[PDB]
């Protein structure tokens, strides 16, 4: 129309167009399942590679030890919200000594998210988020959109396909959050695998894991240990 | 500092010109394969004396100001401007990591006016003139240079008294020294004088 | 012509040498002290002095000859390298630095060797030391000094310095190293033991 | 308004025949499109509401904030669109966090009210940025003023209320805050009255569930400002379950 | 330097000032007059030097200045106090005197707050600092009792300064007086000669 | 001070808009040629337009950055481009020429020169506010084992070493026929370099051997700008040369 | 040493040794500063994550900044190489804290024990007037040569024509660790209280607190 | 009028979306890693043979032991090169290990996009590169390579192929190059897709060779052995 | 032994761990050198929601220290359902302040007391004027540390019974000991005692004053 032709310029939706157009972005990106216990915060990823004769590579990325994220979007503007957030997490080490508290480490993403929403046609970043980390009040699931609002989430779906994975964190939303560890990995590839058709299933190949706790530092699993977890199907019929 | 020797006694044309190879650091001279006497354009030279190391300090600082200022002119440089650009650089760069105490020497060919010697103190006072002396050896030099030539030098005369001064800064003045450069300098090529 | 650290080039070829030992005065604390730095076989230096100045300006330059060899693809000049380095050093002092390197490496008109000081100095010699002690090792070497001398008289020269040295003053301790630059490729010929060479000489 | 191709509604540094932007009046549409944020005025407090829409069967309380504690004594309760209620957030609880800390008494409203609509209009102006598309509440108890409500409009505009609603039925929840007295009343009663009208708004064909956040700025906190305890932010949902029917 | 006391009152408060400042030996000024303001209620007393002192309150000042147009009411005491506080913290090793914050608040109309020189902010029922005030330190907190009424107060506020006079030699007499009230400040200068000053030793 | 919006942004057409500009304004332009040698390394220009009411000094589209080091420009275009923009590009890499002259001790590696050259155009392209210059250079120069080079850059810099490149009048043109004309036995006197960029520089100059304008440089010895009036005379020689031939 | 100064010790002098697959730790517990044992436990060894440990004397305020730099640049080498972090580069973290300090140098004194990337255990020791070598044994400190001596005959068995205490072993290790902590405490007092065991091996690191004199 | 800087109603990045065809214009990057060493192949792009290739460069060493070569838009590339020496070099100078091809791949994909014309400065970028890089070298974990495109994304590589044509360089690969082969081969494997994804000849002028492998730092090719892997197709 | 500020001081810090609680003594008075100018003072302050922090030695640190809490506080109070916050994170985060407060002429002295347990851990910590911050079992620095610490360490030696109440007896008589021994203090005092809820204690507090070698 005319009132999508910057971001400065607000539609009378409520909401403008240009926000919306930085959804979609992350929706074209990457099946992610973020879920969480009452110890640890676990990120599942789907890697992708943009060749047949490559070895797919993780859509984990760390932040840090204590704090990390799996992008759902451009692997470009996650990276580029990752510098700020290892920056935070090294000036956290300093003053607090502590790994930072994950609800306070959004809302300062949020802010910078905020700032090309306010400029003359500048691009909001296309990338969601989904944060796992863990402090002193428990672990926490967050997730981070398009917009400066973040969500406090139980377990969320965010990428390609992702409602047949969502329909699986809502049977089992209070399982989660008992559970031990290893099942709590064991949950978010069986509904990583939902979002692909019954035909396309994961395998140690394109399965990332980000596990961060209590107990342990931010590890990649790209065939560390991805197999253990890896057993037992159980995907949406379509 | 308080080491290291010039004198120059400018004639009709020609300059002549001597200072001591020796670059001491320590105690030891760590360096006296290398001579100090630098050709910034091969119009002008700069032979720098006081400290050792802080020679080359100045020689390249003016080496790069000598050019950007030949770049302007975009013809050869004119003496006048070398002693009081050279002189207002040093002055400034004393005080600075990146320091100068030494008392220079240039010799230039000009433009116009012709030979041209410019006396630099280690405290950087701009001179033109005609019997000037340089390193601890200017306090020692300046009264024997302004004696010995009437107005500038003759070259048979200046020969015998550049001799004569070469054993007394050995005996006198200590340098760890052995060699020394004598050069005369016409103003287009570099000539070689004898060393005693 | 000063301290551990010392280089002279000859005509069958090159030798560096440097001592392994820290602590003047009963404190030490350091025991295969890396005086002659060389992570890679490009460029060579070495100390002197202070211990602060020297690995602090020669880890800087660690990182500058890397960088103009990568620039390049193929390795630069030893004088540009160095060079570089010198600006560098006289800006430095206020930190209590006294920084008495000598930077070997290979240049385009042959091997390049050149002193350098805190305080600015850059001139090639063939023989360069820095410090005090090398104040000391000046006249065995001197009285001796042919330029022409064998491989083998100068390993003979290397060895028998450090323990006179040890004798006259004393210093060295735990290893005496010995480096050799060839041809235009540097290798470390042996980390050869104190009480070897007590004996030798 | 216009929809001219150069300007006017495409940019904020120009001006209309009249004399308005057309750009900040668009933002204005979109508080009225999410829902409410209630806040009255006690003179013992100040009791904040605003009813936070359960989109997903997969969130828990603190997401979407749409209530922030600006201090320990002052609040912010937004309507409108999320993301600039974050920006009106930030310098809100910068601007609160200065003067506890520096002076060592509690911040009276009306100038903070003033100097908040003073960023969001500074920002209007300018054409580079956009005027702020949430109105938003300010609400603090004072020792100088006693409790103080100011409502900013997202043109910057600054009034102070008794009692106000800014969502999606301003009409509905205003006019049930004038029939009672609240406007002196005791913070208690109040936290149940301020959730029975978000209740009104509510709609079982237009929204699921909510989950109530209120917070206290109160006699039962003893002034400091928290958001709901749980046992009571239950028992005052509860009755406003209860009353309808 | 100067001769400064500020007594709290159960009724509101009461200030006491010097009539010279003096130097290193000779008066540097000979007639004293101190109401830096950092508002029209609250004042404050540059007492101990000068200088050091008046630079904290100038500081203060310009933000206390700023405050109360901002608020729309003038501000309260409490916040004056914390910024008198916050300068001397840093500064304290180029002033080391005493600051008296002294006046009416909005949030009860009865404070006296003391910004001391190795620092903390408290209230006191009576205080005296500066030059001939430290000899009678002690001693102003001991001549009072808790809670005394305007009348009486007056009185020692008064006699208590004659008497710091004539222990220091960084004052000079005379009795400056100030009531503070709802009202305003209100000040009275009450001539020395003619009354009985406190007895000397032998 | 700079544009707050950008001038060069990526838009669609391959490359980016003032590359493409820039581009033109160089092909539409006339001929500089440079050649290699063996002696000295020269350069010479088409075009001055000098017709004996004025003098050049700096007027010189060959400025040398440094005591063994030149480059000479061709901005120059339909209506012909500025040597206000060529002038940036001289001032910066010559500052940088000096410096690392100073650090190495044998005469100053072109090589870094050219890469810091390309780097200048390049970085105002990235650069908000900002876009690149519509010139082409010949940067020559001597290394540090005296190896003589003449190297190239276009507009948004990108380098490559050569025996012999000429530029303008369609680059691609020209250059391909400097191959034809030069020799490796007509490098191996001063002279004999002088002759090959000139033979390239006359095909369609207007009034030729005093617009004709090229200056030889030496070992580390400066530059020397030679007038027109001595190039005449070269000109003469390979001219009727030339036409001996057809 | 030590003495009152205005941020100054009270115990610790770190010292290892080096086998070739283990490095036994061992630091002195108390927290003291004045002439005085403020607490008993815990020493000014730290752990940056568990795969090494740095420990710093002197100057606890100090003490606390070096740790931190150490195990920060760990967390960025970890991110992009997607490796563990080795000694050598945790070490070089430290020195920039420690060349910057030289008109008086640092009042601290770092000993990193970790392996680096060459699949074997290294120890390194800045010095706070800084320089820094690679050791087979070492001690490290203000009163350095008292844990350093012993380690000098007994892994590296120098000048020794017959002495190697006992076979080099982990537990050997150990035994030597626990003696010398007590032994010192006769002669300099400034170091007492409590032993600090931290085993290092491809395990991590395990401490052990073991109360002696 | 609006920006570059804008989604299109697509809902991605208009000047992202650009990026990628603009690439397509110039060089090739071949690089195939074998655990004998990894290769770079590129193409110098000339005119003709009579073009010095005494020092031409598009191989560049960023470490000693690990080389890069590029593809794309040249010129945008000579920067990021420059730029990437420096980045790669303060990292081998604090770690002291010899760096691994994933850490330098990741750290240069950030600057890919900061692009706009807001929020940028003179050092930031106000346009998104177009240069899709391939750094292939040998660390301690042994050979790998690493494709880095405009849009950040790394992904580790046995062979990857970027061109001309992006596709039609890939496409070529499936059918040479097989998984578990020999050194000479794979050098070999570059010089048979290298002609299908130039639309230019094989002169010894026109390709350029580069090999990092263990114990051994980046190596450039000169005209004998330029010569005997052209005489391998 | 190490002094503190030899200007204004709140002096005395006794503080020691018992079975969840700490118990700390804290002089009340304001002693400027040593004359106590203002007898009753504030040094007691609630660091964060269920933390608290109570200090001795040197104002001016304690000042810092007003600004520093009312920000830590009001931060964690956005979120609104807190973290729960352990005694380290503020410490550390104060640490850095005290650094600042050394570096003023004749060195400030503070030692702090810090108490919260959340998560599931007990984190006691001490703060230096120093900047040194550690978690601990018994506390003290500057003169403390001689002299009233070492009444504390011998009586909780023989048998080992940490309890809030014999601290509370050890407190009272250490008020007529601590008046005798020490000359910037005074005997009226506060008593703090600390939990993983907030702080729990009044201001004032006056007990025995008794000099001991007159009697004898």
């Amino acid at each position: 129309n005319q009132y999508d032709n910057d971001v400065t310029v607000w539609s009378p939706q409520g909401r403008i167009h240009q926000i919306e157009y930085a959804m979609e972005a992350v929706k074209q990106g990457s099946a992610t399942v973020g879920l969480k216990s009452k110890t640890h915060a676990v990120l599942v990823a789907l890697k992708r590679a943009q060749s047949e004769l490559a070895a797919h590579q993780k859509k984990i990325l760390h932040v840090d030890n204590h704090i990390g994220i799996s992008i759902a979007g451009l692997t470009a503007d996650a990276r580029l919200l990752c510098n700020f957030m290892r920056q935070e997490c090294l000036d956290s080490r300093f003053v607090f000594d502590r790994p930072l508290p994950v609800s306070r480490l959004v809302s300062l993403i949020g802010s910078k998210t905020q700032i090309p929403t306010q400029r003359y046609g500048r691009r909001p970043y296309g990338v969601g988020l989904l944060i796992a980390g863990y402090d002193d009040m428990g672990p926490h699931v967050f997730q981070t959109c398009p917009s400066a609002n973040y969500f406090d989430c139980r377990a969320m779906s965010i990428g390609a396909r992702s409602q047949s994975a969502r329909t699986y964190l809502e049977r089992h939303m209070s399982e989660f959050m008992q559970c031990n560890l290893d099942e709590l990995v064991k949950h978010g590839l069986r509904a990583l695998r939902e979002t692909l058709p019954a035909e396309q299933d994961l395998t140690t190949k394109n399965v990332s894991i980000g596990i961060v706790g209590k107990d342990l530092e931010f590890t990649i699993y790209d065939d560390d240990d991805v197999s253990p977890f890896l057993d037992g199907l159980e995907e949406r019929p379509q | 500092m308080e080491y290291l020797i010039g004198i120059q006694g400018p004639d009709y044309v020609l300059v002549a010109s001597d200072r001591v190879a020796a670059s001491n650091i320590v105690q030891m001279k760590d360096d006296h394969d290398k001579m100090f006497k630098m050709s910034e354009k091969i119009l002008l030279l700069c032979v720098g004396e006081a400290g050792d190391t802080v020679q080359f300090a100045e020689y390249i600082q003016k080496n790069v100001q000598l050019y950007k200022m030949r770049n302007g002119y975009e013809l050869s440089p004119t003496a006048a401007a070398n002693f009081t650009r050279r002189n207002l650089a040093d002055c400034l760069r004393s005080r600075t990591p990146y320091h100068v105490n030494l008392l220079l020497a240039g010799y230039d060919e000009h433009e116009g006016p012709a030979l041209y010697y410019m006396d630099y103190l280690a405290a950087l006072a701009k001179a033109p003139f005609a019997a000037h002396g340089y390193g601890a050896f200017l306090t020692l030099s300046i009264l024997d240079r302004y004696y010995t030539p009437t107005i500038s030098r003759e070259r048979a005369v200046e020969l015998l008294r550049k001799c004569l001064e070469e054993l007394q800064k050995r005996f006198i003045l200590n340098l760890p020294t052995f060699s020394v450069r004598v050069i005369d300098k016409d103003g287009i090529h570099n000539l070689e004088n004898i060393t005693f | 012509t000063t301290t551990l650290a010392f280089k002279f080039q000859h005509g069958v070829i090159v030798a560096a040498d440097s001592r392994a030992t820290a602590g003047p005065y009963i404190a030490s604390q350091t025991v295969k002290k890396v005086i002659e730095i060389n992570p890679y076989l490009l460029g060579t230096m070495a100390g002197g002095a202070a211990d602060c100045s020297f690995w602090e300006r020669l880890l800087a330059r660690q990182c500058r000859i890397y960088e103009l060899r990568n620039k390049e693809r193929i390795s630069v000049a030893a004088a540009s390298k160095l060079l570089a380095n010198m600006v560098y050093q006289y800006k430095g002092m206020g930190l209590s630095m006294g920084t008495m390197i000598c930077g070997w490496d290979k240049r385009g008109p042959g091997l390049y060797y050149v002193d350098s000081e805190g305080n600015r100095i850059s001139g090639t010699a063939f023989s360069v030391g820095s410090g005090s002690v090398y104040a000391f090792g000046v006249m065995d070497r001197g009285y001796s000094y042919d330029l022409q001398v064998e491989e083998a008289y100068d390993l003979a020269r290397r060895a028998i310095y450090q323990a006179t040295y040890r004798d006259a003053y004393s210093g060295g301790a735990v290893n005496l190293y010995h480096v050799r630059e060839d041809g235009w490729i540097r290798v470390s010929s042996d980390n050869v033991a104190d009480l070897h060479d007590k004996y030798t000489s | 308004m216009s929809s001219i191709g150069t300007g006017y509604d495409l940019s904020a540094s120009t001006f209309s025949p009249d004399g308005r932007v057309f750009q900040v009046e668009y933002a204005m549409k979109a508080v009225e499109n999410s829902s409410t944020a209630i806040g009255i005025r006690c003179k013992d407090g100040v009791v904040f509401g605003v009813e936070k829409l359960v989109l997903s069967k997969l969130y828990e309380e603190g997401s979407n904030k749409r209530l922030f504690n600006v201090d320990r004594h002052v609040g912010m309760a937004v309507a409108g669109l999320l993301a600039d209620a974050r920006s009106l957030a930030d310098i809100a609880r910068e601007e609160a966090s200065n003067f506890r800390s520096n002076f060592g008494y509690n911040i009276p409203l009306k100038h903070l009210a003033d100097r908040v609509a003073m960023y969001v209009h500074a920002y209007t102006l300018y054409s580079a940025v956009r005027p702020f598309g949430c109105s938003f509440m300010l609400g603090s108890y004072s020792v100088n003023d006693g409790a103080q409500l100011y409502m900013i409009d997202p043109s910057g505009v600054s009034y102070g209320y008794w009692g106000c609603a800014i969502g999606k039925a301003r009409q509905a929840a205003k006019t049930e805050i004038e029939k009672l007295q609240m406007k002196e009343m005791t913070c208690r009663d109040v936290v149940k009255e301020v959730a029975k009208i978000i209740y009104i708004v509510h709609d079982e064909v237009k929204d699921k569930a909510f989950e109530l956040e209120l917070s206290w700025v109160g006699e039962l906190t003893k002034g400091r400002h928290e958001i709901v305890p749980k046992d009571v932010r239950e028992e005052a949902e509860k009755y406003a379950k209860e009353s309808l029917k | 330097t100067t001769i400064m006391a500020v007594q709290f009152d159960g009724g509101v408060v009461l200030g006491a000032d010097s009539r010279t400042t003096t130097g290193s030996y000779i008066a540097n000024r000979v007639t004293d007059k101190l109401t830096p303001i950092h508002d029209h209620i609250f004042c404050c007393r540059s007492g101990s030097a000068a200088d050091t002192q008046a630079v904290a309150d100038a500081v203060t000042y310009q933000l206390g200045f700023h405050s109360i147009e901002l608020n729309e009411p003038p501000l309260v005491h409490t916040a004056a106090s914390l910024f008198k506080e916050m300068c001397y913290r840093y500064r304290e090793d180029l002033m080391a005197g005493i600051i008296i914050a002294g006046w009416d608040p909005q949030e009860g109309g009865q404070v006296y707050s003391v910004p001391m020189g190795g620092m903390m902010v408290r209230q006191s029922f009576a205080i005296g600092g500066s030059g001939s005030s430290y000899i009678y330190g002690y001693v102003d907190a001991t001549y009072r009792e808790g809670m005394t009424k305007d009348e009486c107060l007056q009185f020692t506020a008064n006699a208590l300064a004659l008497a710091m006079e004539r222990d220091g030699s960084s004052g000079g007499v005379i009795r400056l007086a100030a009531i503070q009230q709802s009202g305003v400040e209100r000040q009275v200068l009450l001539g020395d000669q003619i009354p009985k000053v406190t007895i000397s030793t032998l | 001070m700079s544009y707050d919006r950008a001038i060069t942004v990526f838009s669609p057409d391959g490359h980016l808009f003032q590359v493409e500009y820039a581009q033109e304004a160089v092909k539409k332009g006339s001929t500089a040629v440079g050649v290699r040698g063996r002696d000295i390394v020269v350069l010479g220009v088409e075009k001055k337009s000098v017709a004996k009411l004025q003098d050049e000094r700096t007027v010189r589209k060959i400025c040398a950055l440094d005591d063994n080091v030149c480059m000479a420009f061709a901005v120059v275009a339909s209506v012909s481009g500025l040597t206000a923009d060529a002038r940036i590009v001289i001032n910066r890499a010559r500052v940088e020429c000096q410096s690392h002259r100073l650090t190495v001790g044998d005469p100053v590696t072109v090589e870094y020169i050219t890469r810091y050259i390309a780097s200048l155009k390049q970085r105002y392209t990235q650069s908000n506010g900002r876009r690149p210059f519509g010139i082409s250079a010949l940067i020559v120069g001597f290394d540090f084992d005296g190896t003589p080079r003449l190297y190239q850059t276009d507009p948004s810099g990108t380098y490559h070493a050569w025996k012999a490149n000429a530029i303008g009048r369609g680059a691609k043109s020209v250059r391909e026929f400097l191959e034809k004309n030069y020799t490796d036995d007509a490098i191996e006197t001063d002279d004999l370099t002088i002759k090959l960029v000139i033979k390239a520089l006359l095909e369609v100059v207007q009034s030729g051997g005093k617009n004709i304008e090229l200056a030889v440089m030496r070992r580390d010895q400066p530059l020397k700008i030679l007038s027109p009036e001595e190039i005449e005379k070269y000109v003469a020689e390979i001219e009727k040369e030339k036409e001996e031939n057809e | 040493r030590f003495s009152p100064y205005a941020f100054n010790g009270g115990t610790v002098l770190a010292i290892a040794g080096e086998d070739f697959s283990i490095v036994a730790s061992d630091t002195r517990l108390s927290e003291g500063f004045s002439i005085h044992t403020r607490d008993s436990p815990k020493c000014y060894k730290l752990t940056d994550k568990t795969v090494i440990g740095c420990s710093g004397f002197h100057g606890d305020c100090l003490t606390l900044t070096k740790i931190i730099e150490a195990r920060l640049k760990m967390y960025k080498h970890s991110n992009n190489k997607a490796m563990t972090t080795g000694a050598i580069a945790a070490m070089l973290s430290t020195i920039l804290y420690s060349r910057r300090f030289f008109p008086y140098y640092v009042y601290n004194i770092i000993e990193g024990l970790d392996e680096e990337g060459k699949g074997a255990v290294y120890s390194f020791d800045p010095v706070g007037s800084y320089q820094r070598d690679s050791f087979k044994a070492g001690g490290s400190a203000s009163a350095m040569l008292q844990p350093l001596l012993d380690n000098q005959v007994g892994f590296k068995n120098m000048q020794n024509v017959e002495h190697v205490p006992l076979t080099l072993d982990r537990a050997m290790r150990l035994v030597k660790d626990v003696f010398i902590s007590a032994a010192e405490r006769d002669v300099y007092t400034g170091d007492a209280l409590r032993i600090c065991i931290v085993t290092k091996e491809g395990i991590r690191e395990e401490t052990v607190p073991l109360r002696k004199d | 009028d609006r920006g570059v800087n804008t989604f299109s109603p697509e809902g991605r990045l208009f000047q992202v979306e650009y990026a990628i065809e603009g690439h397509k214009l110039g060089s090739t990057a071949i690089g195939i890693q074998t655990s004998e060493g990894v290769c770079l192949a590129v193409e110098k792009r000339i005119t003709s043979p009579l073009m010095e290739p005494s020092s031409i460069e598009k191989i560049v060493e960023i470490d000693a032991h690990i080389g890069c070569a590029m593809s794309g838009l040249i010129a945008d590339a000579k920067t990021l090169i420059d730029k990437a020496r420096v980045e790669t070099q303060n990292h081998w100078f604090t770690y002291n290990e010899t760096m691994t091809v994933e850490s330098v791949t990741q750290a240069v994909s950030n600057l890919a996009l900061q692009f706009g014309e807001e929020d940028a400065d003179p050092g930031a970028m106000s346009r998104p590169f177009g240069v899709a890089l391939l750094f292939g070298g040998v660390d301690e974990k042994g050979p790998q390579l690493f494709h880095m495109d405009p849009s950040g994304t790394f992904v580790q590589c046995d062979a990857r192929a970027i061109g001309s044509a992006s596709e039609g360089a890939q496409s070529s690969l499936q059918e040479v190059y097989h998984k578990s082969t020999t050194l000479k081969e794979a050098i070999k494997s570059s010089l048979i897709i290298l002609k299908q994804v130039m639309e230019e000849k094989l002169n010894a002028t026109n390709i350029e060779l580069a090999t990092v492998q263990p114990g051994q730092n980046f190596h450039m090719f000169t005209k004998e052995e330029l010569e005997e892997v052209i005489k391998d197709i | 032994t190490q002094n503190p500020m030899v200007t204004g001081t709140s002096v005395l810090g006794v503080k020691f761990d018992c079975g969840v609680v700490i118990a700390a003594d804290m002089l009340g008075s304001y002693g400027s050198l040593a004359r106590f100018r203002n007898i009753s003072r504030i040094m007691r302050v609630n660091d964060s929601t269920m933390l608290g922090a109570s200090g001795d030695y040197a104002d001016f640190q304690y000042l810092k220290q007003v600004l520093g809490q009312m920000v830590i506080d009001e931060e964690l109070f956005g979120d609104g359902h807190s973290y729960s916050p352990r005694a380290i994170h503020s410490w550390l985060t104060r640490a850095m302040y005290s650094r600042r407060s050394k570096m003023n002429p004749l060195w400030n002295t503070k030692v702090i007391g810090g108490y919260a347990g959340g998560e599931s851990f007990l984190g006691y910590v001490d703060m230096l004027g120093v900047a040194y911050e550690a978690p601990s079992l018994a506390t003290g620095y500057g003169a403390y540390l001689a002299q009233p610490l070492l009444r504390e360490v011998l009586e909780k030696q023989p048998v080992l019974s940490q309890t809030e109440a014999r601290e509370l007896v050890e407190r009272c008589m250490r008020v007529l000991y601590y008046r005798d021994a020490r000359s910037y203090n005074r005997f009226q005092v506060a008593t703090v005692t600390e939990k993983g809820v907030e702080i729990e204690g009044p201001l004032s507090a006056q007990t025995n004053w008794d000099i001991a070698h007159m009697i004898s």
